[PDB]
């Protein structure tokens, strides 16, 4: 907006160029593409992952080896990552090297070679990576949560590529994906600590003559369905204790929804964590999940509130890890916590709770934004999504004006299954778990018993 | 533009760096103390104090401190090293003064309840048991013990279990009285911070701190320079799947004129992992040799540790206890150091190393916390803060020649100390190492 020293304009080909902040000890820059696993459908499954793993290999004008070496000489602080709704190329470099880094980024984004050898390498390497990902509950559970929350479509389309599909990812599908999503009008070039004038110069020089391929628009809105799923107990290792896991959520809100700040505050007020929580004050030991769960039940080794928020939908809920013996109590424990946020006249949210959660929310946002790379990514994604950068001041103000009732009203809306997003989701809960299915009991009956979710549309 | 400085009447230094467009900051109090200020019976006190400083002050009970920080969204943390004691906070700019207050309160007016002192003895033991499962940490504590034989720097931070069970409230108050002097501490801040106001609050909350009676400027010599003792410690342990070796030679201190040259040479040798490679597009002859014919080890890592008055520089090696002849990987490492001493290094690898180094030192100075960390540590151990631009210059001017010069001075006819943990039967002697190296 204003204090940010934020400026935004477009090139003739539609590529937006965003800059912010003032000169500093060094700069950051990145290319943001509106792509991700949610747009793969069934035909392009796994293409986002492979393209991101192919980032910065050989291009039409730069040999592989020269690419790698020049990136090292630049400091090596660059990366390509992708998720459900994003695909980004980012780096921080010394001020005098912005142009060279933008050139390299535009080369891998516009003229990647993707030789048979490079592709075969990333594919082989992806199989191993997928095998390791499936051993990490911290990664598997959220993946199962999304898949069931949208019945495997868009936001629930696998973020982890099915192993058996990797071998059939061909150059053809990779080119199809690039031709649909890698277009100037679907891209943003952002910079932190680089004068806007200089950014337009460099962008026009390396991305200016880039032309669209005018592909078929294939972006579907997310339709929350709710659902259940359960995978077998994890193998019992050596000294590590055996744990069952469960995640329960309801459709949440889009990141630009008006009540998003109230929702984030709710998530902070519930807080939670691992029964260990190593660190000094300010970690959140006074949040409800610590107080009403961790400190009360230890057969519970972890309990935390999550809030996945995207462009058109979100998932909000609670995660719980416990000893197999306690599984039968898991659902109820979680249901009570949700209930107590709005439906318990004797556990209403207090001024203190809300005031603390508010300051902790402002705190993590502002403190995180101290990093140039985070300022960069936040700006790039915001512009990519709604073509503007909400200024910090506005963000803080909206958080400070929140009052207890706001949080209670939002808690009720979410947990009651009364969210109305563009995709018109059901008010059904999403319950995903790892362990013996029987051990969790009648999950739907316990949730209804607490008036959670919505039965009648 | 840059780091503003001010000294309080009791000696305390206030160093700050304003960060435009921010509404949050980090403040930290750095004390030249740590475990190197303890003695054999004293050993472990500084760390012990760090646990207690969060259990209550003469102004706030434990739960009162936590609850206060959480309500305004701040963060409170601390750590003890062989050289320093550090406590710091992160908060919204409005809460900076509340932060300085609490920091001074926790550092100088801690209750040190006798009941607390006993309940904590157990937490520290648990802590020590866990460190014993970290083979790299174990190897390095032993290396410090034999390299700085019978010296302050040679002692661990946790201290022996014996002392963890015998430290008394008296030991604690004594350590505090002896070491917490204004001339031995730095209050560093960065972010949305007003240097002038921060100095006032400093005086208000830290002014009561005793000046040493024989004040010495922050970067001036403590007393007799630590002396590097050559030595070896083979710790046979046939149950370990991996064997861990650390080889070191006298390094460089924080203020050494050749400090950056030492780091640049470390970067030229770099690291390697049997599964991951070097993290570089082109491996050194060492990395290639390590990976050849079945592999000579599981990984190696170059390291450089610095202190105000001394430093350790060397290699940390991890091998498979059943598959590797440690002697083979050690030969290759020496060969690589000799390659540097003989001048056989390209301009390309020298520029690669300088670029890596510049990046590690500067691109990492991102948030206020990392910046406070650089400001505080530099001023408390050196008396000044080289700015990011000055550091860039110091690295940028390094030449192939400076490196060859430096290796021939530090890695020729100099003593080496070594520690090995695991299957020690394949590990070569320290005189073996010096023979091959100087050869
Ligand atoms: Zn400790």
């Amino acid at each position: 907006a204003r204090t940010d020293n934020f400026k935004l304009s477009s090139l003739a080909n539609g590529l937006k160029v965003a800059t912010s902040n003032t000169p500093g000890h060094f700069s950051a820059l990145g290319l943001y593409i509106d792509a991700g696993s949610r747009f793969e459908g069934r035909n392009l499954k796994g293409c986002t992952h492979i393209l991101d793993r192919l980032a910065f290999k050989s291009t039409e004008h730069v040999e592989g080896r020269a690419m790698a070496e020049t990136l090292e000489l630049l400091g090596g602080n660059y990366q390509c990552t992708s998720s459900r709704e994003n695909l980004m190329y980012q780096a921080s470099v010394f001020n005098q090297d912005v142009g060279k880094m933008l050139q390299l980024m535009s080369e891998t984004v516009r003229f990647p070679k993707i030789t048979e050898q490079e592709l075969q390498e990333q594919k082989l390497s992806a199989e191993y990576e997928i095998d390791e990902v499936w051993m990490k509950p911290e990664l598997v559970l959220p993946e199962l949560l999304h898949t069931a929350a949208y019945s495997g479509e868009t936001l629930g389309s696998p973020l982890i590529c099915p192993r058996g599909l990797i071998p059939s990812i061909s150059k053809y599908y990779l080119l199809d994906y690039r031709n649909k999503f890698y277009t100037p009008e679907n891209t943003v070039a952002a910079f932190v600590g680089v004068p806007h004038e200089k950014a337009l110069e460099l962008t026009g020089k390396y991305l200016g003559d880039w032309q669209s391929t005018h592909p078929p628009i294939t972006k579907k809105v997310a339709q929350y369905t709710g659902g259940e799923s359960c995978i077998p107990p994890a193998p019992v290792f050596g000294n590590l204790p055996e744990l069952f896991h469960i995640q329960i959520g309801f459709e949440g809100l889009p990141i630009d929804h008006p009540d998003i700040y109230a929702l984030a505050t709710l998530q902070t007020l519930l807080g939670g964590g691992g029964s260990f929580s190593a660190g000094g004050p300010g970690k959140g030991m006074y949040s409800r999940l610590y107080t009403h769960v961790l400190n009360q039940y230890y057969f519970v080794e972890n309990c935390v509130a999550f809030n996945h928020s995207y462009s058109d939908s979100g998932i909000f809920g609670i995660s719980l890890s416990c000893i197999p013996q306690a599984a039968p109590q898991a659902v109820e424990v979680i249901a009570q916590q949700m209930y107590n946020t709005f439906a318990n006249k004797d556990l209403r949210l207090t001024e203190d709770e809300v005031s603390r959660a508010k300051n902790q929310l402002k705190s993590s946002l502002l403190m995180n934004l101290e990093s140039k790379l985070v300022e960069l990514e936040d700006m790039g994604r915001q512009v990519l999504m709604h073509g503007r950068k909400i200024p910090v001041n506005e963000m803080i103000s909206k958080i400070e004006d929140l009052k207890p009732d706001d949080i209670s009203r939002v808690a009720e809306m979410i947990f009651t299954g009364n969210v109305n997003n563009a995709g018109n989701g059901k008010g059904r809960a999403t319950v995903v778990m790892q362990g013996d299915r029987g051990s969790f009991g009648d999950v739907e009956n316990v949730l209804k018993a607490y008036g959670l979710g919505n039965s009648s549309s | 533009p840059g780091t503003r400085t001010s000294k309080l009447p009791n000696g305390l230094t206030i160093a700050t760096e304003y960060i435009p467009n921010t509404s949050s900051a980090t403040v930290g109090i750095f004390v030249d103390a740590g475990s190197r200020a303890e003695n054999v019976k004293n050993n472990g006190t500084a760390h012990f104090l760090q646990h207690l400083a969060f259990k209550g002050t003469q102004n706030r009970p434990q739960q009162g401190i936590e609850l206060e920080i959480e309500n305004i969204g701040s963060h409170l943390n601390a750590y003890t090293s062989r050289e320093n004691t550090v406590y710091y906070a992160k908060s919204l700019q409005e809460d900076i003064p509340k932060a300085v207050d609490i920091l001074s309160d926790i550092l100088t007016k801690s209750v040190l309840d006798n009941s607390a002192i006993e309940r904590e003895r157990d937490v520290i033991i648990r802590e020590s048991e866990e460190v014993d499962k970290m083979y790299d940490e174990v190897v390095f504590d032993h290396l410090h013990e034999i390299t700085y034989k019978d010296q302050p720097l040679g002692r661990t931070i946790l201290g022996p279990i014996k002392n963890i069970k015998s430290i008394t409230r008296t030991d604690l108050k004594d350590y505090i009285t002896k070491n917490y002097k204004g001339d031995r501490m730095v209050l560093a801040g960065a972010g949305a911070v007003d240097h002038e106001k921060l100095v006032q609050y400093a005086q208000k909350y830290f002014g009561h701190v005793p000046k040493s009676e024989s004040p010495v400027p922050l970067g001036s010599p403590r007393g007799p320079l630590p002396v590097f003792c050559r030595g070896e410690r083979f710790i046979k342990e046939n149950t370990l799947p991996t064997t861990h070796i650390a080889i070191a030679l006298e390094g460089v201190s924080w203020s050494a004129p050749d400090y950056f040259v030492a780091l640049a040479t470390q970067a030229i040798v770099g690291n390697w992992d049997r599964a991951i490679g070097t993290g570089t597009n082109s491996p050194s002859p060492l990395a290639v040799a390590a990976s050849q014919n079945g592999s000579l080890a599981n990984s190696y890592m170059s390291f450089s540790t610095s202190y105000a008055d001394s430093g350790l520089w060397g290699m940390y090696i991890v091998t498979d206890s059943n598959e590797h002849n440690v002697r083979l990987i050690v030969n290759e490492i020496l060969k690589e150091w000799k390659r540097i001493k003989s001048g056989k290094i390209s301009d390309a690898e020298v520029n690669r190393a300088k670029a890596q180094l510049k990046a590690a030192l500067l691109l990492s100075l991102d948030g206020s916390t990392a910046i406070v960390e650089d400001i505080g540590r530099q001023v408390v151990t050196t008396g000044k803060r080289l700015s990011p631009e000055e550091v860039f210059e110091q690295v940028d001017k390094i030449t192939k020649d400076d490196i060859i010069m430096w290796a021939n001075y530090r890695l020729q006819n100099k003593p080496v100390s070594m520690v090995a943990l695991g299957n020690t039967s394949t590990v070569p002697n320290v005189s073996y190492i010096e023979e091959k190296l100087n050869q």
